[PDB]
RNA sequence: CCCUCGA
DNA sequence: TATAATGGGAGCTGTCACGGATGC
DNA sequence: GCATCCGTGAGTCGAGGG
């Protein structure tokens, strides 16, 4: 078991560039915290770091200046999704996070063949790569726009589902 | 323009098997001992089973589901001992240097055993594509080096020349006449199968050769 | 197999 | 996509060695505070805030772009280790 | 027609040359117009459209 | 509205009551009504009668038992955690043999768990369920040898944990082998010790060729019944010494020992049958003036050889066939461990009957209840039979009471089951639903009891059949056992009737389960009705003929997972089975008798009956249930309203004037909408939440406790140190947040405060405190705060403090503090619905009216489901529903469609006209002609065969309208839908998997006692498990730097995730991280097992990882 | 240094005694009224190290 | 007792300190550090040896006067103007009030 | 799996058969330490035929053994491995009576320890690779030119 | 750990 | 610290594949 | 050289409850 991670609810993401997922707000807000502490201490959102976290602590509490401070966070940064069982490695992508509101987290179209998922109620886990080596790891490696094909065959497995079939076919 | 009929036919949704059920007849269906019944459903969906259809059909549902259920713990159990053998397999240096390889057919023997004849194109895909040539070959004019990786037009090429009979079987390099220890090299590996180029050493091969027969575990019926 | 059987036919010795 | 990713796999002979660049270029920006950059002014990655464009903080998204820049030098004992810190901590004080 | 294995073809192709940076802007257009289209095309299921042939 | 009714098929008999199985079992088992001197020998009577007399004073014998009234009701033990239980007293005498002393006393054995009025009950104020178990049926049984064609393995079974499966085979070297406790013996040495004689075995068995011979053996007709049984005691007891009484004891204790060998009632019965015999007792042999006696051995053994031989008349048994599986009911389940629990009290009692004075000995001495409590209690704690009930809405209480395990105490152990067990047997016909069982791995081990279905007294389940004398029907029903069933050939249930007679001359029948046709002469039987063949959820889906099965599962299924709605309604689409689903789920109220309404509350309602009596009836009123759902019962009459016997008087949870409502009938349109109902995800109107369509009360509960400790006692203040009035602010005098204020996350429920720790304070600490001149207070902050994502109003608070009349709790704690707190969820984004066919999906994306697909006349569809959905899934249910839902729409009624007996197309077809009436002549009436843009759809669908060219536009579309499709028009264009699309009303239930329950996240938190990795669990504000698959994930991808921090930086390694923390607070980059300690715990456990584990630098010298802590 | 290699062997019993900080002589873990480690326990703090930092 | 595996996967660890409390310790030191620059070698040295930030323990008056050769009155007097130095500091950058929970 | 419509590239298979064939049964000892019957390492019996052919010795006569997936995992060199994958019990038995280093040669055992994997950003190929910019790389240039 | 329920 | 007292008592079942020793 | 008993295996994550 692991710190710095998450999980809920995947929904359709069809405005989602392949790159991108939707991460609801107060996830983000939780699994990158620290950095979140440091920016609002960068910026005059707080004096100190453990002001800002017994800002935080209460949700009432909660300013709007804090949400473009994590957005400024969040930059150029990815999470790892991954969604269970894991039965390649496609089971975990790498996506450049959007902040949504709504407590659902939003998975691009073309990606779900991969990880085998529909939206019948699939949920899904979040993970924060941390190191600079994490994270360029994930950019470079593991983003989902880096891998198209299938390592098992070598045919395209981001590609074109039904709903997209349908409207290019007719 | 029908809609079943758009969607069957694009690969957006359904099989002809389906789409029968739907219009045409369901079909025969098994007793619980695998045995068949005699009379099928004649209805389909859009009329309506009876109620005697109905439990007959119950019987291959609640097979099938148990067959799923049963199958999905030996797949996984099986990929776990896939990744533990491969797992120490990777890519540790661009070519250990080995004359040895294999000669992948692009024939095989007819089950009549009259001749033999051209293997399914998808088959000899799988086992060329992506590969690295062992010995220099010539054929419809064109010179396929040793030493190249070969592109899907490689082997849509080599398949021409089998069909023009100047080529029965390709030499290519492979893993299983790898000299590397404790893993495999560059050239005997061939392709990174999801960046269609070389693999990059370094590459953990035996995890993905482990995934790649695991996945599609709960699908073999 | 069973130590208290085992005790038993020892104590039944004496 | 990162931008300019297949120029990026063309460089390198592993597509590991080039994350192990890409990652070790931005641990040095991050710890000589951007001033070791070899970007010019006008090519700095940068971020739209609520009051307007500001230097990207991400070191990662530096590193790669500085990379297709050509003005950077990687391979395996181009220096010794604890020389290339004294360096730069010399040039660009920490 | 456009259809399942022709655009699997199509991205592979564009892989191959033209690199994934491109090819994942062309998915992401294909994946746009796609349900565009989908949406407007009239694409429904009602019960007469599973249709019985007399021939059975 | 005016509900139409469909269907030909008129019921004879109504559904029984479903409630029954577990209601009359345990009505059986407790026989509480019953004067004790008319009891039966069932139950826990039968305990009773099997433990005692207990001999060896000398005798305790068993008089009688009575229970008495529950120290509490049933709310009041769901308060105060308590159980719903009956005292239970029995009336024993001790009688010494010598003396003939007689002292009789009753003496108190402990309680017993009530069954509530619903057929559940209540263990420490949970709601409890006690499964059915389903089993082999005891008896002699004759099934194939696998190994050896030709020969066969008889097999006697008595009930679990009543003795034990003896085998009889016939080994390859010709004798006749028996098998108990896995010991192979000759039977001819058994057959001995039962006093048979060469000569009758000889003429009883010699009709056999070559198979008695195996059979007879010389040296052991050399010895009699004494020393045959001696050496079978040898055989079977190693190293025991062979004494005869205890040679006697063992043998008698195995075979004719009824306190220890006991077939069933059934398994007599069975066996009787099967063997064509008698049974005297329920024993395999008897023990009769000092000679053992047989019944069940000789005549098994004469099966066996005649089903060897292949003489007629034996066959081979079907053990999955139901008349060879039986189900266990409640009170079968709870009388054994009634039993066992008396037979520890009985150890007991002989164990005080040893030890202490002979003279002075009372029965309330000897008996110490203890044991039999704590059977009772594990029985109904922690059983694998006895569930947590479900609550969420009614109808799932009546399925969980209506399930059938394979599973449990001596059932099946998973992954040991096959297939056959899994599979639906062609006896499942009437019985057992073939839709109704769990996906994934319980499939076919759990099941649901058929909705005609009955269990009688021996356990076997039974299905109502009526009699075809020469062609006609009567309203006579017999209810069969499977062995029963095969005997008759029993036509179909849409066989059709003109009167009481068969009006066709070609029928669908069964024989055996094979389907046939037959004549009218021919028909001895007929079903009741389609119904009898599905459980109660699979008969509450319309159309279920034009569902797949498995869809029709999934359907049936998520029925129970709906959650009650505000303003929930029963479908427009009915099967007519959702009224009594409500009646026998006792959800809503009903009038007793005939009489005039008096008062009308939210709260109670007050009847005048015929009699003049006046009974007040009080309405539960937002009751938490098991899932937190809410329970509340709303009056459905007027003061002074005349009401007859059975009429609504309060509509309960999920109930719309006595029909079942588990969700809500919205406005559907079938079509794809910009990728955002993309793989069965939803798309919804905002207008559903602006009139609160499904929208829901959920409860949950909070509490604490205040327990005193040696460094002081813990205790509820509003006095809370370094927290402000504005933390203050809703907490009462006591420290209790007040009723009525709204809690957010971080916000206290209770204010708490604990005595420190002993306290060695850190020299900063000390310093700190000299600066700012603070004394360091006794206390610290305890108290009970909103978890993260939780909140609402504070609705009730329950305190109960020690000193208090009628309040004492645990060992230690002062006082218990409840927190009820409820909120109204509207539905959000994640949220799960689904439709009674299987269709299940996601809520992706809520639109604002303006955005919605909408009609001509300007009325906007509710939801859109994409119909990419139906084709592969193959469930046309929800089309035809929608049809219907439509035509409804606009004539605005509701329909009632039986199974296989409902609506067909032509009659919808009708109804669909008579709506496109209403739908455009309207319009046609309020002086407006065809749109445009209609034009363009009609030519689009002209071009699609949709409609006949020529005709005029409102035939054209009256066409579309009949197959169910009406022109669309875009909202954010105005441009119209190229194509028709159908639209209708579709009833769709709002599932208990909510997003707001399953969103978590977590930066950092608890971290475990040994591992030192994080906890699990949201509740515990755990981190995700990165298991095997997600390492085998990582690795392949090649990310070594991104796994060794989930190896380490985030869960075990203390230094790093410390160091980690520390280092991104300050804006630095993470350090390298050291060893995870788990890895250290492995190496300290692997020198406990003496196994020296070394790391080694690569000059083979050790390197410590402890860093000389664990050096001397 | 850094590790390389992992050994697995044979403990002798003079090794365990090495290991050893104390013999356990009593079956004896926490006193019933006071809490804390029994003298020559299992939990004993003369031989597995102290409970408090530094105490 | 109970078994622990009857049920320690909800049992969390108390002992150990959270990576957040390490460095709420962490950023105390280095900020008691920071306070103590503003003051000369010799206050902050008796200010650090008479709250124990040195050698772990609390010296007393005569003790830190011996050390630094002066009387027990005048080394509390030194205590006593650094801590006031150090209240006028604090209740000027308001710094270290956070820490006082 | 083509019955099943998955394309699956063959050499993957060929991994897995590989790790299959991956040991052999000494049919002679020849001039050896090892004993008939004795099952080893083919790479290991190849690197002990060189050694003995160089030294003028009778090389090892010896016998391909192709074992099951299982036998072949439970049979690797790093102990690690074959105790983490099953039949702890017997693995570490063995492994403590013969004294086994484990070299932490493949992905398993340095998982365990916790350590970065030897594959991908972890291989010794690419993981010492260096970068400098060309002003701090002219800067220690003139460092060098001076001494 | 067991049961149940999701994927 | 004294009558004499002297061999226990729960059992419990519908899987399958492999290695290994054990027994004709 | 061939049957028979004994030990060891038998998907993941998530939730909830006792
Ligand atoms: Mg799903
Ligand atoms: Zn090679």
């Amino acid at each position: 078991r692991v710190d710095y991670s998450g999980r809920s609810v995947i929904v359709v993401g069809p405005q989602l560039k392949l790159h991108q997922c939707g991460l609801p707000k107060r996830m983000a807000l939780e699994l990158f915290k620290p950095f979140l502490l440091k920016k609002m201490e960068e910026k005059g959102i707080a004096p100190n770091v453990k002001a800002a976290r017994r800002m935080l602590e209460r949700q009432r509490d909660i300013k709007d200046e804090v949400w473009d401070a994590l957005e400024e966070v969040i930059h150029g940064k990815v999470v790892l999704l991954n969604r269970a069982p894991t039965l390649h490695r496609l089971g975990i992508q790498a996506f450049q996070p959007v902040l949504v509101e709504g407590q659902s987290i939003q998975l691009h179209p073309l990606v779900c063949e991969a990880f085998n998922a529909d939206f019948d109620g699939d949920q899904m886990a979040v993970h924060v790569p941390l190191s600079s080596f994490a994270q360029a790891e994930a950019r470079i490696q593991m983003l989902s726009a880096h891998n198209l094909l299938s390592p098992a065959s070598g045919e395209p497995l981001a590609k074109p589902s039904r709903d997209i079939i349908l409207g290019l076919y007719y | 323009f029908n809609p079943l009929y758009v969607m069957a036919q694009s690969g957006a949704r359904g099989n002809p098997q389906q789409i029968r059920q739907l219009c045409g007849l369901r079909g025969l269906m098994q007793k619980p001992s695998g045995e068949t019944f005699e009379v099928p459903v004649r209805s389909s969906f859009r009329e309506g089973l009876t109620v005697l259809e109905y439990f007959i059909s119950s019987h291959g549902a609640r097979k099938g589901g148990a067959d799923t259920a049963l199958r999905t713990a030996d797949s996984g159990y099986l990929t776990r001992k896939l990744v533990d053998v491969t797992h120490e397999i990777v890519v540790r240096e661009a070519d250990c240097g080995t004359t040895n390889y294999i000669s992948v057919p692009l024939f095989q023997p007819d089950e009549v055993t009259r001749s033999l004849r051209l293997r399914k194109r998808a088959d000899i895909e799988a086992g060329l594509y992506g590969r690295v040539l062992a010995r220099e070959v010539e054929v419809l004019g064109v010179r396929l080096e040793e030493g190249r990786y070969l592109s899907m037009d490689d082997v849509h090429l080599l398949i021409k020349a089998a069909e023009a009979g100047e080529i029965q079987e390709v030499p290519v390099r492979s893993p299983l006449t790898c000299q590397t220890r404790y893993g495999v090299c560059q050239k005997c590996y061939g392709y990174d199968l999801s960046m269609a180029r070389p693999v990059s050493i370094g590459e953990a091969v035996g995890i993905v050769a482990a995934q790649s027969i695991g996945e599609p575990g709960t699908q073999l019926t | 197999s069973d130590p208290v059987r085992q005790y038993l036919h020892e104590i039944g010795q004496v | 996509a990162e931008p300019g990713i297949d120029k990026l796999f063309g460089m390198v002979d592993s597509k590991y060695r080039l994350t192990v660049v890409v990652a070790k270029r931005a641990q040095q920006l991050l710890r000589h505070g951007f001033k070791n950059t070899v970007l010019e002014p006008e090519e700095r990655p940068k971020m739209q805030t609520l009051e307007g464009l500001f230097d990207d903080p991400n070191a990662v998204t530096w590193a790669m772009k500085e990379l297709l820049t050509g003005r950077l030098v990687f391979g395996e004992n181009l220096v010794p280790e604890d020389r290339l810190q004294k360096e730069m901590e010399r040039l660009y004080p920490v | 027609p456009q259809e399942k294995n022709s655009l699997k073809d199509l991205v592979y192709q564009a892989f191959l040359r033209l690199g994934m940076e491109k090819t994942a802007r062309l998915l992401d257009a294909l994946k746009y117009y796609g349900f565009t289209f989908s949406t407007t095309s009239g694409i429904t299921i009602g019960i007469d459209d599973a249709v019985i042939p007399e021939e059975k | 509205m005016e509900i139409k009714r469909f269907g030909r098929i008129r019921e004879v008999i109504p559904l029984p009551p479903l409630t029954e199985i577990q209601v009359e079992s345990y009505r059986r088992a407790l026989q509480a009504d019953v004067p004790p001197e008319k009891r039966e020998n069932v139950g826990i009577q039968a305990a009773f009668r099997e433990t005692f007399p207990i001999e060896e004073g000398l005798v305790l014998d068993f008089l009688e038992y009575r229970l008495g009234e529950p120290p509490f009701p049933q709310d009041e033990c769901r308060e105060k955690d308590l159980t719903y239980q009956a005292p239970l007293y029995a009336r024993l005498q001790l009688i010494h043999k010598d003396t003939g002393l007689i002292k009789e006393d009753e003496v108190f054995l402990g309680h017993i768990p009530l069954m509530t009025e619903d057929g559940s009950f209540i263990i420490n104020g949970a709601d409890r369920v006690i499964v059915s178990q389903i089993h082999r049926s005891p008896g002699v049984y004759f099934t194939p040898d696998p190994a050896r064609p030709g020969r066969y393995i008889a097999s006697i079974i008595p009930l679990p944990k009543r003795g034990p499966w003896i085998d009889l085979e016939v080994e390859p070297n010709g004798v006749v082998s028996m098998k108990v406790n896995k010991r192979k013996f000759p039977l001819v040495l058994l057959l001995r010790v039962l006093g048979y004689d060469q000569e009758t075995l000889a003429r009883e068995l010699g009709a056999y060729g070559e198979l008695v011979q195996g059979l007879m053996d010389e040296s052991v007709f050399a010895m009699r019944p004494e020393e045959a049984l001696i050496r079978l005691f040898t055989l079977l007891r190693p190293g025991d010494p062979p004494k005869r009484d205890k040679a006697v004891a063992y043998v008698y204790g195995l075979i004719a020992d009824p306190r220890r060998y006991d077939l069933g009632e059934a398994g007599r019965y069975k066996a009787e049958e099967k063997l064509g015999i008698r049974l005297s007792g329920r024993t395999l042999a008897r023990f009769e003036d000092g000679e053992f006696k047989d019944e069940v051995f000789l005549p098994t053994l004469r099966y066996l050889f005649a089903l060897t031989a292949g003489v007629p008349g034996h066959e081979v048994d079907d053990i999955d066939h139901l008349g060879n599986r039986r189900i266990r009911t409640v009170g079968e389940l709870m009388t054994d461990q009634f039993r066992v629990g008396l037979a520890r009290l009985a150890r007991g009692v002989r164990e005080r009957m040893l030890m202490g004075s002979e003279d002075s000995l009372t029965p309330a001495k000897l008996v110490n209840s203890r044991p039999l409590e704590a059977a009772i209690r594990e029985f109904f704690s922690r059983s694998q039979l006895s569930q947590f009930k479900d609550e969420t809405n009614p109808l799932s209480s009546l399925r969980h009471k209506r399930r059938i395990s394979a599973l449990g105490p001596g059932g099946l152990t998973r992954e040991r089951a096959g297939f056959d067990v899994r599979d639906v047997h062609r006896t499942h016909y009437g019985r057992i639903c073939p839709v109704e069982t769990p996906e994934g791995a319980n499939i076919g081990l759990i099941t649901s009891l058929a909705a005609y279905a009955r269990v009688d007294e021996l356990g076997f389940i039974r299905t109502p059949y009526r009699r075809v004398v020469g062609g006609v029907v009567t309203d006579e029903v017999v209810y069969m056992t499977a062995t029963e069933e095969d005997r008759y050939t029993i036509a179909q249930a849409n066989t059709p009737l003109e009167g009481n007679r068969i009006a066709a001359e070609r029928v669908v029948a069964r024989r055996k389960g094979e389907p046939v046709i037959v004549s009218p002469e021919e028909v001895e039987f007929m079903d009741v009705s389609p119904k009898q063949v599905f459980s109660v959820n699979t008969n509450l889906i319309p159309f279920l003929e034009h569902d797949d099965a498995n869809r029709a599962l999934m359907g049936s299924n998520m029925q129970t997972q709906a959650v009650p709605l505000i303003r929930a309604q029963a479908p427009v689409v009915m099967t007519g089975l959702e009224e009594r689903v409500v009646r026998d789920s006792l959800a809503a109220l009903y009038a007793e008798e005939d009489g005039e309404v008096a008062k009308v509350d939210g709260n109670r309602i007050v009847v005048r009956y015929e009699d003049g009596r006046l009974v007040e009836y009080p309405l539960r009123r937002f009751y938490r249930s098991n899932q937190g759902t809410a329970l509340d019962q709303r009056p459905r009459v007027v003061v002074g309203q005349r009401v007859r016997k059975g009429d609504l008087l309060a509509d309960g949870p999920a109930s719309e004037n006595g029909f079942l409502a588990l969700g809500q009938n919205v406005l559907v349109a079938i079509m794809p909408f910009d990728g955002y109902n993309f793989e069965d995800a939803i798309v919804i109107s905002e207008e559903l939440l602006k009139r609160d369509f499904y929208t829901s009360i959920h409860i949950e509960r909070y509490e604490i406790e205040a327990r005193d400790t040696k460094l002081g006692p813990e205790r509820i203040t509003r006095d809370i140190p370094h927290l402000s009035e504005a933390a203050l602010r809703d907490l009462d005098e006591e420290g209790v947040v007040r009723i009525g204020a709204e809690v957010k996350p971080g916000d206290i429920l209770v204010g708490r405060t604990s005595f420190k720790g002993e306290s060695e304070p850190t020299p900063e600490e000390r310093l700190l405190r000299s600066i700012f001149g603070e004394k360091a207070r006794d206390v610290k902050d305890t108290s009970l705060r909103v978890p993260p994502g939780e909140g609402g109003i504070v609705v009730r608070t329950v305190r109960l403090r020690r000193g208090d009349p009628g309040v004492e709790l645990k060992p230690g704690v002062r006082e218990v503090v409840r927190v009820y707190v409820a909120q109204k969820r509207k539905l959000q984004v994640g949220d799960k619905l689904a439709n009674r066919h299987g269709n299940k999906g996601v809520v992706a994306k809520i639109l604002p009216v303006e955005d919605m697909p909408h009609l001509p006349d300007g009325t906007p569809v509710d939801v859109i489901l994409n119909p990419l959905g139906v084709p592969s899934r193959m469930n046309l249910g929800q089309i035809l529903e929608t049809h219907l839902g439509l035509a409804g729409y606009f004539l605005g009624q509701r329909y009632i469609s039986p199974i296989f007996d409902g609506a067909k197309e032509p009659e919808i077809k009708e109804l669909l006209a008579q709506a496109f009436e209403v739908y455009f002549g309207k319009r046609k009436g309020e002086g407006f002609g065809v749109d445009k843009r209609e034009v363009e759809v009609l030519r689009r669908a002209e071009k699609l065969g949709l409609v006949t060219p020529g005709k005029t536009p409102e035939e054209q579309l009256k066409e579309l309208f009949l197959q169910g499709k009406v022109v669309l028009y875009d909202g954010r264009t105005g441009e119209p839908i190229e194509g028709p699309i159908v639209v209708g009303q579709m009833f769709i239930m709002k599932l208990y998997h909510m997003v707001e329950d399953k969103m978590h996240a977590r930066s950092t938190g608890p971290y475990s006692l040994i591992t030192q990795q994080p906890l699990g669990g949201k509740a515990q504000f755990g981190g995700q498990r990165f298991g095997e698959m997600e390492v085998w994930a990582l690795e392949a991808y090649g990310a070594a730097h991104t796994l060794q921090e989930m190896l380490t930086l985030k869960s075990d390694d203390i230094e790093g995730r410390n160091a980690a923390y520390e280092a991104i607070i300050k804006g630095e980059d993470v350090p390298e991280p050291s060893v995870p300690e788990s890895f250290r715990v492995l190496v300290k456990e692997l020198q406990a097992l003496a196994l020296d584990v070394q790391t080694l630098d690569e000059k083979d010298n050790p390197v410590d990882i402890f860093e000389g802590l664990a050096s001397k | 240094k850094e590790v390389r290699k992992v050994r697995i062997a044979l403990a002798s019993p003079e090794k365990i005694r090495s290991w050893s900080y104390g013999e356990v002589e009593k079956p004896e873990t926490i006193n019933y009224r006071t809490l804390k480690p029994e003298r020559d326990g299992l939990f004993d703090e003369r031989i597995f190290g102290p409970i408090k930092d530094y105490e | 007792p109970v078994s622990l595996e009857t049920y320690g996967d909800f049992i969390p660890d108390e002992h150990l300190p959270s990576p957040v409390d390490a460095a709420t310790q962490s950023l105390l030191s280095e900020e008691l550090e920071k306070a103590l620059s503003k003051l000369s070698e010799r206050e902050a040295m008796v200010l650090k040896l008479r709250k124990g930030l040195i050698d772990g323990r609390e010296h007393t008056l005569e003790e830190v006067g011996a050390f630094f050769g002066v009387t027990r009155e005048r080394i509390r007097q030194i205590e006593n103007k650094a801590l006031r130095k150090l209240k006028y500091h604090e209740s000027r950058t308001r710094k270290l009030r956070d820490f006082l929970d | 799996y083509r019955a099943q419509g998955v394309k699956l590239h063959d050499k993957h298979i060929e991994i897995v058969v590989r790790q299959m064939m991956k040991y052999v049964e000494v049919t002679d000892p020849g001039d050896s330490r090892l004993l008939e019957g004795q099952v080893l390492e083919k790479w290991d019996v190849e690197a002990l035929n060189e050694r003995l052919i160089a030294e003028g010795k009778t090389p090892v006569a010896w016998k391909p053994l192709l074992m099951g997936v299982t036998k072949s995992a439970l049979s690797t060199k790093s102990w690690l491995s074959a105790a983490s994958f099953q039949n702890t019990t017997h693995v570490l038995t063995e492994a403590a009576i013969a004294g086994k280093k484990d070299e932490l040669i493949g992905l398993k055992e340095n998982v365990i320890l916790g350590r970065l994997i030897p594959a991908g950003t972890g291989s010794d190929f690419v993981r010492f690779t260096q970068v400098v910019d060309q002003k701090t790389l002219k800067a220690i240039e003139e460092a060098r030119k001076e001494a």
